[PDB]
């Protein structure tokens, strides 16, 4: 699990 | 000497060839074992003492029927290297015959033909026997014709096909195979004589009074026709005709090389009597639409060129009278641009009757090979069946799954449509 | 709402193998969206001429699909054509060239840029799948152990491949590395028409799952990028042996795809999706919840006129297919 | 050349295969000990198709018999024609499936499928030109449906370019022998559709009807039904063994009779079929054979062909007969029944004639029909499956062995798609 965010 | 190479492909081809070679061996007085107890070099080759090796190449992907030849009465006639068998059949698949399974015995048949060619001095042409619709007789014959065109080319190439009938048919993928093979082999064959089993069935029913015709009788009739076609080379007579003569008299334009044959008199032993069987009568009966060997009425079209090959006791005065009577008739339509569409050939050898055969001993006979525009309607109905099957795209995956593009069907349809339009144009 | 398939046509420059053998440019272009071959109109959304660059085709074809995938819809882009037509060049091309990169690198770079440009309250998970179809077998191009896989169905009856390696990504560098590893395991054979002919139907899958912290709204997105193999003819390809078997399977699968496209175009009932693995995977792409664009690449030489006409007819029939696309709200 | 590997899975498959091998051996003149005492050379000419050789002119059939219980294998061995089989070929476990598809396809069948495949592979390697595989099973059982499906899938993935013709026994409509017939049938069809080239659907109800009406048998037994199935099994592949005027292999029949990949479920038939005391009065000729073949009562599947349209028909004749007679009979049959035949396929019938009749008969034939009426059987199977699946009845036995509900839904969706496809072409 590797989320990305702005 | 003038010699021809005979090639038989597929079950129909090999059955026809067995009948043809029995007829030839009886004609030249050759026992099935190959020992005779000239005029035989055209179809037979001579060994040091006795044995005669026919110039034949029997090829089939099914080993069954070639094995029947190998074990039959004509076991010691052919050189066993000539009879070629594979492992599996073409399964009524043009793709299997041409691309996948055909390209495993094509080298062997090419080598056998080349070896036979090196042993003939005055080669005249090839007599290819095959059947449209079958997997082998539509795929393997196309590959063989392509190879023969590439290799020899200048040599003549004659075909004796079994055209699919209008109504009577056996396979379900027959229109696909027929259109594919007629698209591929239009540019290679020089004169393809077509027959259909339905017409020969009808001829047997009406003439020989046999209500149950089978493949043996049809093959015997085809053998008689081909013997009449090639008898000019073997024996002497007035106005002998060669294969180049056939091609240059029966093919007006390069893309029109699909004549239809007719034979007469086809009578039984009972009707051998009570009939004069005169030359004029035989010619008239040969021009009748019911006696044609393709299911098409010539009255719905115009004759382009017609060559007659008379046999037996025939005098040119009778031939001229018969031709004049035919010309004066109004029902027959000969095209404007062919003022003389008649070629004649007389040979002194009467037709022979195989023992245990339906045909009767007759003094004289003819083989009328005509190029009429009435063959367009057969192409029309074949194209209609193809279009009906291809609109729903039925059975296409079987052909596509063995190396054939979906666009090849459209290309073949376009070529057949072009052939139809060309026939219509030459008609007017 | 209903949206149509956006078929776009691309014509490549003549290659060396055709320019040196008596060939002539048969394609004649008029306007900006029509192509005339042998005096027969063929109207598409946009027809690209010979000199069209990669930036142009990407901006006119795939930029909308990135925003659609991020917003929550589904997308699908696949290339159909003859051997040596431009499918691999259009889709991927040279992987690292700034000017020669195809649809896939531009899509991934723009998807990451739009993610960076979004609002701060959103969170995203991106997963990448990459497989191919070979001899009616689905092989994972990221793990060679998966020799063959199976296409199953979901609860709401949408097909999907089970067991494909789902590698999470964070930056476009990992996506590019995954693409490279998948490409190196793809099957390539040398035919007469093309030196690097692809013998498998590659598929690129990216799921962009979207979650909002404030409003708890969760949106999904499934983007399919497919690079089909071309229709081949034994006369031109000269295949013998394994290459012939590959050609047989490729022709069978492409015929199945043509059958399903014709079925959708004719408004039939059965719409045979189940005749092949490729037709199964792209079922929702063609007749379901996807906005798909077909990029048909066609050879403009006189030596491939029949194949070019077949490809253009396939594209024309595909333009009339209607799709029902709705936002995936979980 | 063109050999056929024969597989018997389950009690039904084994008791049909035993009669099949007795029938074939009688046709080829092979006595039970494996010796030969025939009368014609055409028997030994193609004895390689269904037999191998051994020292001392002993012929061992290439039969591979598999089951999860040894009782039926023991019954086959102790029978009158049981010692002909190779003793190494019998592959059997000891825990039966108990009419559980999951047990026969996931847990118990997996422990035997490896040795089964080893025997199959050895037999195939010993073959010269492998033409195809032959399997007999019953879809409504545990060992049959599951193990046969698993073995079919494995052999298909091992030999992708060879025919796989399976003679399966579909559940009877009116009478259900086992309470788990719908589940097993649907789960077996879900893989038969994808992993077979031509499957022949037989249901015992039609066999009982044929025996009671045509054969006029007071007490039909399983032996008679297996005998009637063995007759059509032999007649399908008669061209592979004997010469004939027109020859058709299994792949030829598949090309002719399978228009689209998923429509390969066929209804078998046979003729002539008369009762003792009636042969002296009948007329043995081609028109009679064609009328009997195309009748609805003679079909060996519980699907009336009148409620549908034929797609493709194969007629594998046998004996001495005129080709023109056969073609005329087929043409007039197509003409008189234009409503029951499809119009976008001209010449729906196929004909093959083999010039060797079965013993004691002057003429014989076999009927293979691809009718859209076969959707009725699948429709009723799907209806029963939905009825038993809405309420989760009899489901824990299958779920306890490792299956999932999603697999059942996938199988139902596949069956419904096949039904829709068949409905479309009507
Ligand atoms: C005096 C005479 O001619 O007797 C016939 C006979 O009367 C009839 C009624 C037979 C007879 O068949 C039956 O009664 C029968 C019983 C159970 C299941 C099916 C049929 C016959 O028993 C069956 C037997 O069949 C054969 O011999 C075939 O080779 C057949 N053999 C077997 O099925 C077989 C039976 C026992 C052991 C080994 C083989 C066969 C058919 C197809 C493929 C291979 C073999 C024949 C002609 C007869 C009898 C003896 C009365 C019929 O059957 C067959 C298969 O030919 C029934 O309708 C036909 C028409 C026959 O004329
Ligand atoms: N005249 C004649 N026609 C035949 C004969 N056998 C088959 N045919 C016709 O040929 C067609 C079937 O093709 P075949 O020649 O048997 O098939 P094949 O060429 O052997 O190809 P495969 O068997 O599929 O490998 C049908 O139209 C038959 O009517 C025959 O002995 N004589
Ligand atoms: N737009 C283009 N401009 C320049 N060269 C191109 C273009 N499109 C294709 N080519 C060249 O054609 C060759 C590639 O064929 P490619 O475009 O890879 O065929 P393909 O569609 O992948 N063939 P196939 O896999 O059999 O369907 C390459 O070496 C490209 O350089
Ligand atoms: N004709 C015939 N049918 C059978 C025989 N044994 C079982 N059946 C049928 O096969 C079905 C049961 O499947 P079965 O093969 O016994 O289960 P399995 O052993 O797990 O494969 C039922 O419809 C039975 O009527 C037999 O010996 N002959
Ligand atoms: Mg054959
Ligand atoms: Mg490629």
């Amino acid at each position: 699990a590797k989320p990305i965010r702005p | 000497m003038r010699e021809c190479i005979s090639i038989h492909v597929g079950q129909a081809g090999v059955q026809i060839g067995n009948a043809c070679w029995e007829l030839y061996c009886l004609e030249h007085g050759i026992q099935p074992d190959g020992q005779m107890p000239d005029s035989f070099n055209t179809f037979f080759s001579e060994t040091g003492a006795g044995k005669h090796v026919p110039r034949a190449v029997f090829v089939d992907l099914e080993p069954t029927v070639i094995d029947e030849v190998r074990t039959g009465t004509y076991r010691q006639l052919f050189h066993p290297e000539q009879l070629i068998t594979g492992k599996e059949d073409a399964a009524n698949n043009y793709a299997r015959g041409h691309y996948t399974i055909g390209k495993e015995i094509i080298d062997l048949v090419l080598d056998r033909i080349r070896k036979l060619a090196d042993q003939c001095t005055g080669l005249q042409g090839f007599l290819v026997f095959h059947s449209f619709g079958g997997g082998t007789g539509s795929g393997f014959t196309s590959l063989l014709m392509e190879r023969l065109s590439v290799d020899y080319g200048k040599k003549s190439k004659l075909e004796f096909s079994i055209y699919p009938a209008p109504q009577v048919s056996t396979a379900v993928v027959e229109p696909y195979n027929s259109i594919l093979t007629t698209h591929t082999t239009l540019e290679h064959s020089d004169c393809a004589f077509m027959v259909d089993n339905e017409a020969i069935y009808d001829i047997c029913r009406r003439n020989l009074d046999i209500e149950r015709p089978t493949y043996t009788n049809l093959n015997r009739l085809i053998s008689q026709i081909v013997s009449s076609i090639t008898a000019s080379l073997r024996f002497d007579g007035a106005l002998n005709v060669d294969l180049t003569e056939f091609q240059t008299n029966l093919v007006p334009y390069p893309r029109i090389h699909f004549p239809l044959a007719t034979y007469a008199p086809v009578i039984s032993a009972e009707k051998a009597y009570h009939e004069q069987l005169s030359v004029a009568e035989i010619t008239n009966a040969c021009f009748e639409p019911a006696n044609q060997m393709v299911k098409c009425d010539p009255r719905h079209g115009k004759y382009m060129a017609c060559c007659l090959l008379y046999r037996g006791d025939v005098v040119p005065k009778d031939v001229n009278a018969a031709i004049a009577t035919i010309k004066t008739k109004r029902s027959i339509q000969f095209v404007d641009w062919c003022p003389t569409g008649f070629k004649v050939g007389i040979n002194y050898q009467p037709p022979t009757v195989v023992p245990g055969g339906d045909l009767a001993k007759v003094q004289r006979a003819v083989c009328m090979l005509s190029n009429t525009t009435a063959i367009a309607e057969a192409w029309a109905r074949l194209d209609h069946k193809f279009d009906l099957m291809y609109a729903k795209r039925a059975f296409v995956h079987w052909y596509v799954g063995e190396g054939m593009e979906e666009g090849e069907f459209s290309e073949a349809r376009e070529d057949m449509a072009a052939l139809e339009k060309d026939y219509e144009e030459v008609g007017v | 709402a209903e949206c149509n398939i956006k078929v776009m046509c691309r014509f490549r420059p003549l290659n060396e193998s055709e320019v040196n053998r008596g060939d002539k440019y048969i394609a004649k272009f008029q306007g900006e969206d029509t192509v005339v071959i042998a005096s027969k109109p063929y109207a598409f959304d946009r027809v690209f001429q010979s000199s069209t660059s990669q930036e142009q085709v990407y901006n006119d074809c795939a930029k909308k699909i990135v925003k659609d995938v991020l917003e929550g819809y589904n997308g699908t882009i696949f290339a159909y054509g003859q051997t040596s037509s431009g499918k691999t060049h259009t889709m991927e091309g040279k992987l690292h060239d700034p000017e020669g990169m195809g649809i896939i690198p531009r899509i991934v770079q723009d998807i990451f840029n739009y993610i960076y440009s979004m609002d701060e309250n959103l969170e995203f998970h991106i997963k990448v799948s990459y497989f191919e179809i070979y001899l009616d077998k689905i092989r994972d191009l990221l793990d060679v152990s998966k020799t063959n896989l199976s296409v199953h169905e979901d609860k709401n009856r949408v097909p999907y491949v089970k067991g494909c390696t789902e590698r999470f990504v964070c930056s476009p560098d990992e996506v590019m590395d995954t693409i490279d590893e998948g490409k190196s395991n793809r099957h390539v054979a040398v035919t007469n028409m093309n030196e690097h002919s692809s013998r498998s139907h590659s598929i690129f899958l990216i799921n962009v799952k979207q979650e909002n912290t404030q409003t708890e709204q969760k949106l999904s997105g499934k983007l399919y990028l497919v690079d089909l193999a071309g229709s081949e003819k034994v006369s031109k390809t000269g295949a013998e042996g394994a290459v012939l078997d590959e050609a047989k399977n490729i022709n069978k699968s492409l015929s199945a795809l043509g059958n399903v496209i014709s079925a959708l175009a004719e408004g039939s009932t059965y719409v045979p999706y189940r005749d092949s693995k490729m037709t199964r995977i792209l079922q929702d792409s063609l007749g379901g919840n996807c906005r798909t664009t077909i990029v048909i690449c066609c050879s403009p030489s006189s030596y491939n006129e029949s194949e070019t006409k077949s490809t253009l007819l396939f594209g024309q029939r595909a333009k009339t297919i209607k799709n029902t696309v709705c936002v995936n709200v979980e | 050349m063109r050999e056929i590997v024969h597989i018997q899975a389950g009690q039904c498959g084994n008791q049909i295969g035993a009669k099949f091998w007795e029938v074939i051996s009688d046709e080829h003149g092979i006595d039970p000990t494996g010796s030969y005492h025939g009368d014609s050379d055409l028997q030994l000419e193609r004895i390689n198709v269904y037999y191998n050789e051994a020292a001392g002119n002993k012929y061992v059939p290439r039969a591979i018999l598999v089951d999860l219980e040894p009782g039926t294998m023991d019954s086959v061995r102790s029978g009158p024609f049981g010692q002909i089989f190779r003793p190494d070929n019998f592959v059997f476990g000891q825990s039966g499936a108990g009419n559980n598809w999951a047990k026969g396809h996931y847990t118990e069948g997996a422990e035997l499928v490896d040795s089964v495949l080893d025997v199959v592979r050895k037999e195939s390697e010993s073959c010269d030109c492998l033409q195809g595989f032959q399997l007999t099973h019953s879809l409504g059982g545990g060992t049959g449906s599951g193990m046969g499906t698993l073995l079919i899938s494995k052999i298909r993935e091992e030999y992708p370019d060879r025919i796989m013709n399976t003679f399966s026994v579909v559940p009877s409509p009116k009478v259900s022998d086992t309470v788990v017939e719908p589940y097993n049938a649907t789960l077996s069809v879900h893989q038969l559709v994808e992993n077979t080239d031509e499957t022949y659907c037989i249901d015992n109800e039609a066999l009982y009807d044929i025996c009671f009406r045509t054969l006029k048998l007071t007490t039909p037994t399983y032996g008679d039904l297996n005998h009637l199935v063995s007759a059509t099994m032999s007649g399908v592949t008669t061209c592979l063994r004997f010469p004939g005027q027109l020859n058709a292999d299994l792949r030829k029949l598949a090309v002719n009779m399978v228009p689209f990949p998923r429509l390969h479920f066929f209804m078998p038939g046979f003729a002539p079929l008369t009762s003792r005391g009636s042969q002296q009065y009948r007329a043995l000729t081609v028109p009679e054979l064609t009328q009997q073949m195309f009748d609805a009562k003679n079909m060996m599947a519980a699907c009336d062909p009148r409620h549908g349209r034929y797609l493709t028909v194969a007629a594998v004749f046998r004996g001495r007969m005129s080709m023109k007679e056969v073609d005329e009979q087929m043409l007039n049959v197509q003409n008189k029944n234009s409503s029951y035949f499809v119009e976008w396929i001209p010449n729906n019938v196929k004909t093959a004639v083999c010039d060797i009749p079965p013993r004691g008969l002057k003429m014989s034939a076999t009927f293979i029909g691809n009718s859209t009426a076969i959707q009725e059987l699948f429709k009723r199977i799907s209806e029963q499956f939905t009825a038993m699946f809405r309420r989760k009845a009899f489901l824990h036995w299958y779920t306890g062995e490792g299956m999932d509900e999603m697999e059942f839904t996938e199988a139902e969706s596949n069956m419904n798609d096949l039904v829709s496809e068949y409905q479309q072409y009507q």
